[PDB]
């Protein structure tokens, strides 16, 4: 590894020495937009740096292309540049033409790529000592064989090490992009080592790690000790804050929406139960019913909902819930507390951060919509402080429409049909429908696709495909394309659990963007979201269909 | 050469004419499968580099529609020189929707 976690302080130290000045703003971070975890790191960052009273700049950015035109708009003043969220499975230096010799003087500028992307560059770390990145705790180990090949190759029988080291790269490379750690648990790692922990950073922690349950159960339930363990380490006057272990579960905002619209939206029990016609429905009421909550009475606010039930909701769920089989919708989870303010929960809290990102407020379009999305990410950067709420208020009534929106579209799309099976991967396509304008978002779509195959997932097929998702702006006649993998049921053992599902879907977009002239552009941070135009979708389609997966 | 013999036909048999009338049915079937052919070698070759010379679309004065697909051009000009007749209007409407059927358009789309 180049940065080892028991070496980070040591790093700190460096940004102590050559950025803390009087008069002179020697340090910038480029945050990658449209990531939670990232805005959590940000903040955390932004904190201990306003501690020591270091001058400082933070630069949001949507695209590559932004990165490039940024870092050549930077001067040579600034000794240390910070990239978070990003930029750690592509080479740098070829991507940003770094002459070793221009900066060597020690190569002046530093620049620390901070990202949990685990098919990461090798080259971009064995070669160069201009940049230099935070190793979770997989070169020590997991390359332990990869790099000796890199090494060897940085008399007539010797082409055999030559073939064995080709193949050794070959055989490294061609997988799946995935997350394996949160950057703000790295970044807590290293305020903890240094001393420096607090509510607010544990909050921020919380929030950065929690933010991971949707797609990454894997790595939540890896993190979560941690998390407990720290919380239990660290009258009700005006003043208090308190952080809680409670009981939680898998609920559409539970504690600001009413149970029956909470149990309606949530995802899980929708997968479970197919709430989308009308025996789901019947199911639903028939379980209400035995569990012995009025109809009247279940459409209430949390508020105002009796409290002789709110205190018995446990066992009644205990007692209820198993003969239905959605005992897995309980777990435990972390609630905050603020005097007399009221009470919030990280799932909630998240929620309404994601929704606010989505919703707030040819070539000149994208633009506009680009530097919207940077707006709404600074507006809900604000939104954090605790002097604030009204902006989460917002927040969270924007959730419950965007859910409600979300599942409209869905239950349209399984009424018609049309998703279709292919022999390798599921398609579907959204070409007519409602609210189309809505998922012009690669967030939002997402979100949709998480729902579609939480609920494929949910059926009795047998089979585990890629998905691929398109819609349609008729602004600009370009389809938004991205790729999505198959998640097993949550309620699994880990011994099938040996590796997650991995995602080709940027191989095989650039493999085929490499061979033929199609009218792409491929400029997300997320390297499996695409955009293609209307009339070169189907060829398109066609050589995925007959390419290597 | 269908018109010409339909219309010899009813000669010989001897708004609406039956000199033309019935004379689609001749060529109906190996119309349909040579344009399905034609899509279906457009669809795997129009992205090809080597390829692109023969799907260019030539620039001459007076020209102002800006379009995207040949083969739509080709069928929609095949059907309104059929079109004309004048009095075998509903035939040809049958034929052109059945067309546009291979295609995933409609009847009275704008872009047909």
């Amino acid at each position: 590894m180049y940065y080892g976690i028991s070496q980070f302080s040591e790093a700190y130290n460096k940004i102590l020495r050559n950025s803390s000045s009087h008069s002179s703003c020697q340090l910038v971070i480029f945050v990658s937009c449209l990531n939670i975890d990232a805005l959590c790191a940000t903040k955390m960052l932004s904190l201990l740096f306003k501690k020591q009273l270091v001058q400082s700049q933070i630069v949001p950015i949507f695209g590559y292309s932004e990165l490039r035109r940024h870092y050549s708009q930077l001067d040579d003043n600034i000794n240390s540049l910070l990239l978070v969220g990003f930029g750690g499975v592509i080479d740098l230096e070829a991507f940003l033409e770094i002459d070793p010799q221009e900066y060597v003087i020690s190569f002046r500028r530093d620049i620390y790529v901070l990202d949990a992307h685990r098919p990461w560059n090798l080259d971009n770390i064995f070669g160069s000592q201009i940049i230099q990145c935070f190793d979770d705790g997989t070169v020590d180990d997991t390359l332990g064989e990869q790099k000796e090949a890199y090494y060897k190759l940085l008399r007539k029988q010797r082409k055999k090490q030559i073939h064995e080291y080709e193949g050794v790269l070959e055989e490294y490379y061609s997988q799946g992009t995935t997350v394996v750690n949160s950057i703000s648990a790295q970044i807590y790692s290293l305020l903890s080592a240094i001393g420096e922990t607090n509510l607010s950073n544990l909050w921020l922690n919380i929030l950065g790690t929690t933010s991971l349950d949707i797609a990454y159960a894997q790595v939540y339930n890896r993190l979560y000790p941690l998390l407990q363990d720290e919380v239990k380490r660290l009258v009700k006057t005006p003043d208090t804050l308190t952080l809680n272990i409670q009981p939680d579960y898998y609920l559409f905002l539970l504690r600001h929406s009413s149970l029956y619209d909470s149990f309606y939206y949530s995802n899980y029990v929708n997968a479970k139960l197919s709430l989308w016609n009308e025996n789901g429905k019947k199911r639903l009421h028939k379980m209400f019913a035995r569990m012995g909550i009025p109809l009247s009475t279940a459409q209430e606010t949390w508020l105002y909902m009796d409290h002789s039930i709110k205190r018995e909701l446990g066992i009644i769920f205990d007692k209820n819930l198993d003969r239905y089989g959605l005992q897995d919708i309980i777990r435990d989870g972390f609630v905050r507390t603020l005097g007399y303010r009221g009470s919030i929960s990280a799932s909630e809290f998240v929620e309404a951060l994601t929704a606010l990102l989505e919703v707030g407020n040819s070539a000149q379009k994208l633009t506009n919509l680009r530097k919207r999305w940077v707006s709404n990410f600074w507006l809900s950067w604000d939104a954090l402080d605790d002097r604030k709420v009204e902006l989460l208020n917002r927040g969270i009534q924007l959730a419950q429409d965007l859910q409600r929106a979300i599942f409209n579209t869905g239950v349209a799309i399984l009424e018609k049909k049309l998703i279709k099976h292919l022999r390798i991967y599921r398609l579907c396509v959204l070409q007519d429908g409602p609210d189309l304008d809505l998922y012009r978002n690669p967030l939002t779509l997402l979100r949709l696709g998480n729902w579609l195959i939480e609920c494929c997932a949910e059926s009795e097929d047998k089979q585990l495909l890629p998905m691929v998702l398109a819609s349609i702006d008729e602004n600009t006649d370009t389809y938004l394309v991205a790729g999505l993998t198959p998640r097993y049921p949550r309620g699994l053992d880990t011994i099938h659990t040996k590796k997650p599902i991995l995602n080709n879907f940027s191989m095989a977009f650039q493999q085929i963007t490499a061979e033929t002239d199609a009218k792409v552009r491929i400029d997300n941070f997320e390297s499996s979201i695409i955009e293609i135009r209307r009339e070169d979708l189907s060829p398109f389609l066609e050589k995925l269909t007959l390419s290597g997966l | 050469d269908s018109m010409l013999k339909t219309k010899q036909s009813y000669l010989k048999l001897n708004s609406v004419e039956n000199s033309l009338n019935g004379f689609s049915h001749l060529f109906s079937k190996p119309l349909m499968k040579r344009v399905k052919k034609l899509f279906k070698n457009q669809q795997e070759f129009i992205l090809d580099p080597q390829y692109e010379a023969d799907y260019v679309i030539p620039v001459l004065p007076g020209s102002h529609l800006n379009v995207k697909n040949p083969l739509l051009e080709l069928v929609k000009s095949l059907c309104h020189v059929m079109l004309l007749s004048k009095s075998t209007i509903l035939e040809i409407r049958t034929l052109r929707k059945e067309l546009l059927k291979i295609f995933e358009l409609r009847e009275f789309a704008k872009v047909a």
